């Protein structure tokens, strides 16, 4: 009884995968971007990166790798998606239609297992004879590599070493070769493998196991002539080819640690790395001539190319080119130039793309229309935290850089500013105090202060609010809280009969050395005349985990308590009253009288407020293990929360249930796979304001998707599910991947079929598909006040009128 | 002489072993 | 003190049947399995439970049982959740005429109650289903950087504890800052915290060694947990009732951290011990379960020192539990209800020297 509508706003735009090489064409060198759902395919030229193709796949995209198996004018591509489908896809263009046909497809879920901690890998052989997988502990997953595997039926194989960190194919060996690094009780080690496809056995390697640094993280498989691996742990870089044995300790690289390279020359003379903190290495290998002709290692060296972006996967694309995708920051194209600026950096920057994950708080606001509404969300983290503004026209973006952390923001609409908390990171002093690490935009306010107090070499939290303009967002006020304090909630309103307009924030005391925090303050500030000052302060045994308005009074919650205050003439906050939960509140919502509870496992709670009585009286709760990031309420009823493996889910709660047993438990009557880790969820619109959808519900996601969500009526989600239905048979999926599989609810335990929830994109993608497709679909139906056979004309007004809503 | 069979305390009179039981009883 | 002794109830009479094979049924699955009539403690999976079977029908079941699956169930009183018991250890002397059996079982699996039939000959049987056992994936699985999934393995752990769990959380829970909480939110709901902090709590009642005494597995260790803890009925079936390790390890923690008066039941007000003062001398824990001489089954929990207590008859080494040592019954100052006993030791050079036996029964936790 849900009959709920999903769909897309703001496609993804985070960078998880990034590859080059010629697939569109043996003459054209082509750049694939994979952003969770989505592939990107473009064309590299001298000006940059052209644009040619885009497509969506039914899935997460885990892996994605090219190969050229003999025989192929151009190379395939080969995806694997978190659910376990597989596929190899080639591109094919006829004339000026481009499509992508399946070479092939298959599903390599195993009926029992354990993910592995590190997560899937997937590697190809450099001859392209087998696909190597390894997806669960313990064991090893090979796909033959032939032109009659269509069906891609693949074959274990025992793995003694539980723990594996590492594991990468060998360039130049007879046989495929395998070489991987592990760990056990002893240490961390490297061993290599021989794989037998006629046995399907492992066999003893060239060179035996060789005890490494406790802390070897990457391999990287040297090509020709040199061969051999190239092992990087945080200390020290080296390359063991059996007999030969070569490493180097820098001092450079001792700061960060190396998440990612990319390899540069054809010959593997050079190689890039990046760091956590953006830095970006040259790794060198010089070249030895022997004296018979052959040749061999030399020496290894690094140099600091500079710093950049938070890269997530590097790749060098020509003519000292680099794409650097960022998960966190946004994805740029940087020069490598010969010369140093005065500065020392070699990287000058040339583009850049829009990324506005993770979201990790957005509001909605009307600043000039007055009728059309706009969001402002808290992207990045790190030196890439900022502030964007959305607003429809494609969606038009701005961005304000912070440099920063931003955690949470609110709106005040009298005082025409924003309110920000935000954390900057601190490097202590030996000599005492703190020493910052760049000028963030929480020190270069115009006017500042610090909380009065009250009761090395490591890095300190420091937080602060931040008061910006609303015109031109510039920092106007900042305010620093005390040592060893974390601020969590944000919120403006007013209280009581008081006229004014104040900011609250709920801060925890915390120390590493216990772990519950046990301390906590609740702080009233006032803005006004270009000064902030704390009109009232409050002491709290807890942590104030969530905060919000209610009907002139304060909610908030402490620890395991759901405590209400009033706001008295004296500008004091009096406690209420009091309710005792066996879980920790931290998502609290309200909506007219009714409360709205939940904790980190999936444990609902709904509340009701008695002013006869002034105290609260539980109604409805549902228990359920499972791991929860958001909660909203659509209404006096339903309830829509986002849990584990990227699941939607819709409750609701039987009003007329005839005993008391039946009324006091909620019913799960929706259940949706989205795809994406929701993060927040507000109420508001894009569109300028009877209608077929009531409600309107904005989510944001990590990956940066923005998604709305809306109600419906049973006859409308009847014909809308009879429409997919209908659809599923005619729609070309990319590598033939079921609908109601990948939309299917997916945990490691259970598995539901999809219901409640209606795909708002694949009803949007009736309008792509020619003409005649179109009368097929509709063929032998019905449609509205005496049912008719309907016509195609009709279902693309209902599909133009549902679009028309975001 | 006389015992509980439960708490096995020691007693003397019937009266005391009677009222004993009922402590630990339904 | 060798704590060791305690477990193996060495007062039954050694020389005990033993048996090696094990039989797990399927969860979800539906079972028919008869129930002991005398039994009435709330077990939990992995405690040991020893019994003696009296009247002669129930020898017969026991009897019968033996060459069968060895299994039975128990139910946690209305019956609506129990547990199953697998019988591995078994003796019979038939002394004194009467049939004396004398039977050690451990619990298995938990179930809820689907039918309850009663037979002619007396004895009850029980359709019941087989409730899973669920272990949630890592917190930060959802939310992750692949190319940080590198950096989850950590070296082999060893001031310097304390150095190694921050530098634990700050790496582990790095992907918290995708989210909207910080790393130490995350960090509560951790089986591996959450277990070194219990670890740390039982220090206190014990000079054991982390290794060996307790188990790695988040589920045996949160049962092994909660079959030592002087809570009441409806505390331990409500744990019971948990389905997850984590909530079962969370309320262990705050059960642990909060309850630290045990009162009188009966009274409910005259206080009788502190949680300061609680100690272990079985390997155990600091409660474990004994049988008397007629086959009652007692929960047993050792304490220092103990208070509002009148002590009747005389120090006896007849049957005790613990070797080397006599009792005399104790009883409530106020209201006169057995509360437990005393033991005194005969021989000098024993640590300690005397203590109190408090029966679980007569417990009440409460919360100053
Ligand atoms: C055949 C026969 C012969 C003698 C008795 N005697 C009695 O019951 N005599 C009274 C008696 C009854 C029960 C119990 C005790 C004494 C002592 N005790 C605790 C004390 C603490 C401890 O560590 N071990 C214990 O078991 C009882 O449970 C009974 C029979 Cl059935
Ligand atoms: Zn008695
Ligand atoms: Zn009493």
């Amino acid at each position: 009884m849900s009959y709920n509508y999903v769909v897309t706003a703001q496609k993804p735009t985070a960078v998880n995968g990034c590859v080059t090489g010629h697939f569109t064409s043996a003459e054209d060198l082509n750049l694939l971007i994979a952003k969770n759902t989505r592939l990107e395919i473009y064309v590299v030229t001298a000006e940059g990166l052209r644009p040619v193709k885009e497509v969506g796949m039914y899935g997460k995209i885990a892996v994605m790798e090219l190969f050229r198996p003999k025989g192929e004018s151009k190379d395939l591509l080969f995806i694997l998606t978190a659910k376990y489908n597989a596929c190899i896809l080639e591109y094919k263009q006829s004339g000026e239609s481009i499509d992508i046909i399946t070479r092939a497809h298959g599903n390599v879920q195993d009926r029992i297992g354990r993910p592995s901690e590190t997560g899937i890998i997937g590697i190809i052989d450099p001859e392209c004879r087998m696909i190597g997988l390894r997806l669960y502990d313990g064991l090893f997953k090979v796909i033959p590599l032939d032109r009659d595997n269509k069906e891609l039926k693949a074959f274990n194989i025992r793995l003694e070493e539980l723990h594996v960190i590492d594991v990468k194919f060998l360039y130049g060996c007879q046989a495929p070769t395998i070489c991987f690094v592990y760990q056990d009780p002893q240490g961390r080690h490297v061993k290599t493998y021989e794989v037998s496809l006629r046995e399907k056995e492992f066999n003893k390697g060239p060179w035996k196991q060789e005890n490494v640094e406790a802390e070897a993280s990457m391999v990287i498989a040297v090509p020709e002539p040199f061969g051999g691996a190239i092992i990087i742990g945080q200390e020290s870089i080296t390359y063991h080819n059996g007999d030969k044995y070569l490493a180097i300790a820098p001092p450079i690289i001792k700061q960060s640690t190396i998440v990612c390279h990319n390899r540069v020359d054809p010959n593997g003379s050079r190689y890039l790395l990046g760091d956590m903190e953006g830095r970006l290495f040259m790794l060198l290998l010089e070249k030895e001539e022997q004296m018979d002709g052959t040749v061999t290692l030399k020496d290894l060296r690094v140099e600091l190319l500079g710093e950049t972006s938070i890269a997530e996967c590097l790749t060098y694309l020509d003519n000292g080119v680099v794409f650097v995708g960022s998960r966190l920051g946004d994805s740029q194209l940087v020069k490598l130039n010969v010369d140093s600026n005065e500065q020392g950096s070699y990287v000058v920057a040339m583009e850049t793309f829009t990324n506005l994950g993770p979201i990790v708080d957005m509001c909605v606001v009307d600043l000039e229309r007055q009728g059309q509404g706009q969001l402002v969300t808290c992207s990045g983290a790190f030196k890439e935290g900022s502030l964007r503004i959305i607003r429809n026209g494609k969606l038009h973006i701005r961005t304000v850089p912070l440099y920063e952390s931003p955690r949470k923001i609110c709106y005040q609409e009298v005082s025409q500013c924003f309110g920000v908390l935000s954390s900057r990171i601190e490097v202590q002093d030996t000599s005492g105090g703190t020493t910052a690490l760049r000028p963030s935009a929480s020190t270069q306010a115009l006017s500042s202060s610090v909380s009065s107090s009250k009761l090395f070499g490591e890095e300190v939290e420091v937080h602060n609010l931040l008061i910006i303009d609303q015109h031109t967002f510039e920092v106007l006020h900042a305010h620093q809280f005390l040592q060893n304090e974390y601020a969590l909630s944000l919120v403006s309103c007013k209280l009581g009969k008081d006229p004014n307009t104040y900011f609250i924030v709920g801060t925890a005391m915390v120390y590493p050395e216990e772990a519950e925090p046990k301390q906590g303050r609740i702080v009233v500030f006032q803005y006004s005349d270009g000064k902030l000052q704390t009109v009232a302060e409050k002491e709290v045994k807890g942590a104030v985990y969530s905060m919000v308005e209610f009907n002139g009074k304060l909610l908030a919650s402490i620890n395991s308590t759901v405590r209400l205050y009033e706001w008295t003439t004296e500008k004091e906050l009096r406690t209420e009253c009091n309710h005792y939960n066996n879980i920790m509140a931290l998502y609290l919502k309200t909506k007219g009288d009714f409360i709205l509870v939940g904790d980190l496992m999936r444990s609902v709670l709904l509340l009701a407020y008695k002013p006869m009585e002034g105290n609260f009286e539980e109604i409805a709760r549902d228990f359920n293990p499972n791991w929860m990031s958001a909660v909203e309420i659509l209404d006096d009823d339903n309830f829509l929360g986002a849990e584990n493996a990227f699941n939607l889910f819709v409750c609701q709660k039987d009003s007329a249930a005839t005993t008391d047993e039946e009324r006091q438990h909620l019913q799960e009557v929706g259940l949706f796979h989205l795809g994406e880790f929701v993060n927040v969820f507000c109420h508001g619109s894009l569109v300028m304001q009877s209608t077929p959808t009531q409600g309107s519900v904005l989510f944001g996601t990590v990956n940066g998707m923005i998604g709305l969500v809306t109600s419906l009526s049973e006859s409308w989600y009847n014909l809308l599910l009879d429409m997919q239905n209908r659809l599923n048979k005619v729609i070309k999926s990319v590598g033939k991947i079921e609908h109601s599989f990948w939309r299917s609810f997916h945990t490691e335990r259970k598995t539901e079929p999809a219901t409640g929830f209606i795909d708002g994109d694949l009803i949007e993608s009736f309008l792509d598909i020619s003409r005649p497709k179109m009368q097929e679909v509709v063929a032998n139906l019905q449609y509205d006040g005496m049912k008719r056979e309907a016509t195609a004309d009709d279902l693309i007004k209902v599909v133009e009128e549902l679009t028309r809503i975001h | 002489p006389f015992q509980c069979n439960q708490c096995g305390a020691s007693f003397t009179q019937k009266g005391n072993l009677l009222r004993h039981i009922k402590l630990h009883s339904g | 003190f060798d704590t060791s002794l305690p477990t193996s109830h060495t007062y039954l009479g050694a020389d005990m049947e033993e048996f090696h094979g094990r039989t797990l049924h399927d969860d979800d699955s539906c079972q028919v399995i008869p129930v002991l009539p005398q039994v009435m403690m709330i077990l939990i999976p992995g405690q040991t439970l020893p019994l003696q079977l009296f009247h002669p029908q129930e020898v017969s079941m026991v009897r019968n049982l033996i060459q069968k699956d060895r299994t039975f169930a128990v139910l946690a009183y209305e019956a609506q959740f129990g547990t199953t018991a697998e019988i591995y250890a078994y003796r019979e002397e038939q002394d004194f005429g009467i049939e004396i059996v004398k039977v050690k079982a451990i619990g298995r699996q938990r179930f809820k109650v689907l039918e309850l039939r009663t037979q002619s000959d007396g004895i009850q049987q029980a359709k019941v289903q087989i409730l899973p056992e669920c272990v949630l994936p890592s917190t930060m699985s959802a939310v992750q950087l692949e190319s940080l999934n590198k950096c989850q393995i950590f070296p082999s752990k060893p001031q310097c504890s304390y150095k190694w769990w921050q530098k634990y959380q700050k790496r582990k829970f790095h992907c918290a800052n995708l989210t909207s909480w910080p790393r130490w939110l995350y960090s509560l709901y951790d089986a591996e915290t959450l277990m070194d902090r219990i670890k740390k709590q039982l220090r206190e009642w014990d000079e054991n060694l982390k290794d060996d005494s307790l188990p790695s597995n988040p589920i045996d260790f949160s049962y092994r947990v909660a079959a030592c803890l002087p809570i009441d009925d409806v505390l331990r079936i409500q744990l019971l009732k948990i389905g997850s390790a984590i909530q079962r390890l969370r309320c262990e923690l705050d059960i642990m951290n909060k309850c630290t008066s045990l009162c009188c039941k009966q009274c409910q007000e005259t206080e009788i011990t502190t949680k300061n003062e609680i100690f272990s001398l079985s390997l155990c824990g600091p409660m474990a379960a004994y049988v008397n001489p007629h086959g009652y089954v007692h929960e047993t929990l050792t304490v220092y020192k103990a208070c509002n207590l009148n002590l009747i008859g005389r120090p006896s080494t007849e049957h005790s539990w613990f070797p080397g040592y006599a009792w005399t019954v104790a009883q409530c100052k106020i209201c006169a209800s057995h509360i437990g006993w005393k033991f005194t030791a005969t021989k000098k050079d024993m640590s300690p020297q005397k203590f109190w036996g408090l029966t679980r029964s007569a417990l009440l936790p409460t919360i100053p």
